[PDB]
């Protein structure tokens, strides 16, 4: 074929490449940043439900 | 003889007696219901007294 063709070919593989590593890079400092702050939809972990918490009149009065 | 007296102090003092324990029971902390409880012993002393 063409010349021009591999070019563009190149071109677009290139682009979806350096697209590729920058999301990697993103993700790497997303997840860090998530680990050690834990506030993200990552990292979450469980914690106790506060809705066992039996808020009933219970026997003394100071609860 | 507060067993003996019980069933009817509890109907003639019910009134003292209960705010106090909604007190307790609402504030969570003895120092928050001190006048509560002398009420209490007032009207108990009122009610051995008839």
């Amino acid at each position: 074929d063409g010349p021009e063709k591999n070019y563009e070919k190149t071109m677009a593989i290139l682009q979806i490449e350096a697209e590729k590593a920058e999301l990697r890079l993103k993700e790497l400092e997303v997840r860090r940043l998530m680990r050690a702050r834990g506030d993200g939809p990552w990292y979450q972990y469980p914690t106790i439900d506060k809705a066992l918490i039996d808020h009933s009149p219970k026997t003394t009065p100071d609860n | 003889v507060l067993k003996a007296a019980a069933h009817h102090y509890g109907a003639q003092c019910d009134k003292p007696n209960k705010e106090f324990m909604l007190c307790r029971w609402e504030e969570k902390d003895p120092r928050r219901c001190l006048e509560e409880g002398k009420l209490v012993n007032q009207c108990a002393l009122d009610f051995f007294r008839q």
